[PDB]
């Protein structure tokens, strides 16, 4: 029905300029207030700007106004912002949201996109298999480790095995990110068949596939 | 600005149990300008009370709300698992906007201590001149547990990268991950490795461990 | 930025409020009622206030508040082209208060006049008494409630015609002045008074319309008099000329045109909820009318009964029925002093409430012009109100209501028709509904449904059309009783009618020549918004 698309945003260094667009489909574009939102990695939602229908009203944030120009394309359906002079403190996932009447809150949201602001240099991860030990049922890992920055996926046996997983979250650690994720099959199953750990890293580029054993 | 603060931020509760959240803000609103917001984990924010009493669509109806000047709240009358997220509400009283800090739902679970899974430097990571062991505390509750890495009867705290994951929506069990960065140099100096996790369930620690010769 | 405020949200209310009501509420209101056929009629009395009625009574608060200035500034801020619109408003204004200031010199003097245990006007025995009298309204004599009116009050036997004024009365005179030096003090300082004020004159006819209303419902044909004024005929549903009084009714009732809700919106915050004070102040107006129709015809059942006169004969609009019919029976009646007393006074409050928005909406008019009038209101009022009153020496005269009703037929009638025709074009598609909207959702907060600008873009123009179309179809030469006005005063009338329009074409005219460039993008100049 109702479709909102945020595109853009990437890694930027300080200083740095940039802005994302909103794409808006299922409604009468022209007749609706569109605001963006944005949400840190602390998962706390800050409003940014907020723009009038026809766009002659617009109202900002103090945090952002100055470096933060919101614009709308009613022609084409589109809606961005302008950013200028970011901070890693501007690092969040920024959400177009949509709502005319302030009385009735926020009706649709954006499948939002990421924006993160670094000095650090972007960096391919490195890929490494856990396999035990020197049971019933086993437990295998790939650490995924040095990488810079997320996103990064990692799948198992491309994507075969969705049960018996646990993928941790990244955590940065000297402007790096290291990740592990593990599973759970039956000893029956290991070493009998084969196994393989997928990772891909799209903003280097990388892309890799590994599998493990006793040795 | 008009700061929204939300109590309490972490909520444990266990399925058909009655839930009540509060959000309190620096000014008085206006009654119909209050907002309440669900989120989901990995997954964009919905609308789900507006006004202040009145529920979107889609929004099950044991979803309450109540409230008026600085005081408000969200009442679930009772709760299924599908309910676990967090919170948010939000003044469009005057600009600039703003949300609360957020209220996150997690449900109650039976007690269950963690299966502990400890794995050596890859064969790999050696040739890049260095090693790294990992401990996998996995199908847990609740979140809160402690680990604790020794050598050879020795144990120094020093890099050391623990991950916990979100709630399971499943089993509703948590997963925990301790990873020990080391060099090459070291660790051929010692042989005796151990991954100790001390949980709630039992006094006495669940301890792993490997030797350098096999 | 900074512009003067409401004292509380209160004053501005019963200022709309107060304008909004005169005796256009009791004298037109109930007849309405009567002659199209009863509660029948206030089916398209609804439907016309609905469609048609409201939404301009709702467009005109709006812009009041959000352009934040005055009626000529208004309109010269949104669609500078059309800027004239402000002008001819105002002068409009202008023009009315050379007349309808008068009705409450009339209602003093009646006021004046009824401080005695024995009313004058019961009695046919009197000086100014002819042969022709009688004492109740008969076929084919005259009331003696009426010939008090005429014979003695105006003297209007006396003038032979509009041509003949007469001589200057006097008692009137120094009746209009103290009209005067109240809207003075009214308005003789800021919003400051005036919205302070208006809790007497837009209330205390309310209480007069109670002890009235349950003194009418008391007497003995009273249980009757309703019926005649509420018992349906729904004939009249296909009647065109019953939607055509409706319409009218609903329309000249609410008072958009004169500039007033513009003014009067304009001191209000830029985010105060204005649709709900639209639609509130909306029923109070209506309802005030339906009550005192009420009021009325207890009061008539009982002239019908106890005091035996026909019907049709005391069932009137207009200003005979509140100082001729009225009274009439008023003075049967046991503590008559009293009633007398508390009705020429709210007939008066009736008044003051509504002439203020008027002289208010030039000044504020004029204040968002020409700075150093703002600087003093402070004698510019003095000026203006001594300019009204010398020329309102004229109605003070004995052929004053010839020249009363001439103002009345004339100045405001066609005038505002075509005045608020380019109000609601130039909002709803020069300046765009889409941008008018987009105004008021950073007012209020949310914008209007697909209803209104429906009733603004096209309802409206339709529905005012409608209105002059069967205007002229039944039109007339101007006459008052037996007397025909003289074709040039119905000449001097149109000029009074078209002096106000004409501002329009004027600006539009000079304008786009007074501007620079191309001819095509000399038009998108005047387009173009102040804001923008
Ligand atoms: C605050 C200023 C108050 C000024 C009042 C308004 C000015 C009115 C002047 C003309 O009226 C005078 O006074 C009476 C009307 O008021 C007239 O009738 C009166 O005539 C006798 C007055 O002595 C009484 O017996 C009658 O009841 C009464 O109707 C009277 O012919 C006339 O000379
Ligand atoms: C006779 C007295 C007592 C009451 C007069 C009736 C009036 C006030 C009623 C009759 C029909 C009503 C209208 C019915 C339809 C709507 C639609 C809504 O979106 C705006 C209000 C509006 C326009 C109503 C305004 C009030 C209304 C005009
Ligand atoms: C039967 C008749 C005589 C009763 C009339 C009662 C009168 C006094 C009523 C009718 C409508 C009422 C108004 C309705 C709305 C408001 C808005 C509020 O913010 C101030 C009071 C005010 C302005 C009310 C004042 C009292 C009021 C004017
Ligand atoms: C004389 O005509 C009026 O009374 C108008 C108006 C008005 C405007 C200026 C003046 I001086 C007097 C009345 C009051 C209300 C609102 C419009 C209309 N009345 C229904
Ligand atoms: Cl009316
Ligand atoms: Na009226
Ligand atoms: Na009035």
């Amino acid at each position: 029905e109702v479709q909102l698309v945020e595109s853009g945003g990437g890694l930027v260094k300080p200083g740095g300029s940039l802005k994302l667009s909103c794409a808006a489909s299922g409604f009468t574009f022209s007749s609706y207030a569109m605001s963006w939102v944005r949400q840190s990695p602390e998962k706390r939602l800050e409003w940014v700007a907020e723009i009038s229908s026809g766009g002659r009203y617009i109202y900002y944030s103090d945090t952002v106004t100055g470096r933060f120009t919101i614009s709308r394309d009613n022609a084409r359906n589109i809606l961005h912002l302008e950013m200028s002079s970011l901070r890693s403190e501007d690092t969040a996932m920024y959400y177009c949201a949509r709502g005319e009447v302030r009385q009735r809150g926020f009706d649709y949201w954006g499948q939002g996109t990421t924006l993160t602001v670094s000095s650090a240099k972007t960096t391919a991860p490195s890929v490494y298999p856990l396999a035990p030990v020197c049971g019933s049922s086993v437990t295998l890992g790939c650490l995924v480790k040095g990488y810079f920055p997320e996103p990064v996926t990692l799948t198992w046996n491309s994507g075969s095995l969705s049960s018996g997983v646990h993928t941790f979250p990244a955590v940065l650690q000297s402007d790096l990110y290291t990740l592990s994720s593990s599973v759970t099959v039956t000893s029956s199953t290991w070493p009998s068949q084969s196994i393989t750990c997928n990772v891909a890293h799209p903003a280097s580029s990388t892309k890799v596939d590994k599998k493990i054993e006793p040795r | 600005e008009n700061v929204l603060t939300q109590s309490p931020a972490i909520m444990s509760t266990s399925p058909g149990e009655k839930v009540t959240m509060t959000c309190r803000a620096s000014s008085s609103v206006g009654s119909s300008y209050l907002h309440w917001y669900q989120q989901k984990s990995g997954a964009s924010p919905k609308l789900w009370i507006y006004s202040t009493s009145n529920l979107a669509s889609g929004v099950p109806a044991r979803f309450s709300g109540s409230g008026s000047g600085t005081s408000y709240s969200l009442t679930i009358s009772s709760v299924e698992a599908e309910d676990a997220a967090t919170y948010y509400c939000q003044q469009f009283s005057g600009y600039p906007l703003t949300f609360g800090s957020g209220t996150k739902l997690e449900m109650k679970r039976a007690d269950a201590a963690p299966t502990v899974s400890i794995f050596p430097p890859s064969s790999e990571q050696l040739t890049s001149g260095g090693a790294s062991v990992v401990c996998f505390l996995n199908n847990f509750y609740p979140k809160d547990i402690n680990v604790k890495w020794k050598i050879d009867g020795s144990e120094r705290q020093n890099g050391v990268l623990n991950s916990w994951t979100d709630q399971d929506s499943k089993d509703s069990t948590y997963s925990m991950s301790s990873t020990l960065t080391l060099t090459k140099d070291e660790y051929e100096r010692h042989n005796s490795y151990t991954c100790e996790a001390t949980h709630k369930t039992s006094t006495s620690p669940i301890v792993k461990s490997f030797n350098r010769n096999e | 930025d900074e512009r003067e405020t409401w004292s509380g949200k209160v004053d501005f209310l019963l200022s709309v409020i107060g304008f909004a009501v005169d005796l256009a509420n009791v004298w037109r209101f109930p007849y309405l009622c009567y002659k199209n056929g009863g509660g029948a009629f206030l089916v398209p009395y609804g439907i016309m206030l609905a469609v048609g009625g409201i939404p301009l009574f709702y467009m005109e608060l709006a812009l009041g508040q959000h352009n934040r200035k005055g009626a000529i500034t208004c309109w010269g801020r949104l669609v500078p082209l059309f800027k004239g619109i402000g002008y001819a408003v105002v002068l409009i204004a202008f023009y009315v208060g050379f007349y309808y200031n008068v009705i409450i010199a009339w209602s003093l003097r009646f006021f004046f006049a009824s401080f005695t245990n024995s009313l004058p006007w019961t009695s046919c025995n009197n000086i100014w008494n002819t042969p022709n009298c009688r004492p109740f309204e008969s076929q084919g004599f005259q009331s003696a409630a009426s010939e008090y009116f005429n014979r003695y009050i105006l003297e209007l036997n006396r003038s032979e015609g509009i041509h003949d004024l007469g001589a200057i009365k006097w008692d009137m005179a120094l009746c209009l002045l103290i009209v005067y030096l109240i809207c003075y003090f009214s308005l003789w300082k800021g919003i400051s008074t005036s919205g302070k004020v208006v809790w007497f004159t837009a209330l205390f006819p309310y209480a007069v319309l109670l002890i009235l209303l349950i003194r009418g419902l008391t007497l003995p044909g009273s249980f009757l008099g309703i019926q005649y004024y509420l018992t349906p005929n729904f004939s009249a549903i296909y009647k065109a000329e019953v939607w055509v009084d409706a319409a009218t009714q609903v329309f000249f009732s609410l008072g958009p045109g004169f500039g007033v809700l513009l003014a009067y919106a304009s001191y209000n915050k830029y985010h105060n909820n204005v649709y709900k004070d639209a639609l509130l102040t909306s029923f109070i107006n209506s309802a005030t009318s339906f009550i005192a129709g009420f009021v009325i015809f207890s009061v008539l059942g009982y002239m019908a009964h106890t005091l035996g006169v026909r019907i049709e004969d005391v069932a009137t609009e207009g200003p005979g029925l509140v100082f001729v019919v009225y009274p009439a029976a008023i003075a049967t009646m046991p503590a008559s002093t009293f009633w007398a007393l508390i009705f020429f006074m709210m007939l008066a409050t009736l008044g003051l409430d509504s002439s203020f928005g008027g002289m208010e909406a030039i000044i504020t008019a004029l204040s968002d012009e020409f700075p150093k009038i703002k600087r003093n209101r402070e004698l510019f009022v003095a000026g203006l109100f001594s300019l009204y009153f010398v020329v309102g020496l004229a109605s003070c005269t004995q052929g004053g209501f010839y020249f009363f009703h001439l103002l009345d037929r004339y100045a405001a009638g066609y005038s505002i028709l075509v005045a608020v025709f380019f109000e609601a074009i130039a909002v709803s598609w020069i300046y765009g509904t889409n941008r008018f909207s987009e105004d008021i959702r950073d007012m209020i907060g949310f914008p209007p449904g697909r209803y209104w600008q429906v009733c603004w873009r096209f309802v409206a123009p339709i529905f005012l059309l409608f209105i002059t179309v069967y205007g002229l179809i039944g039109y007339e030469p101007l006459t008052y009783a037996d007397y025909v006005y003289p074709s040039w005063a119905n000449a001097l009338g149109w000029c009074i009618a078209g002096s106000s329009v004409v501002m329009i074409p004027a600006v539009a005219i000079f304008k786009l020549l007074s501007t620079p460039g191309s001819l095509r993008q000399r038009f998108t100049i005047l387009t173009t918004p102040w804001r923008d």
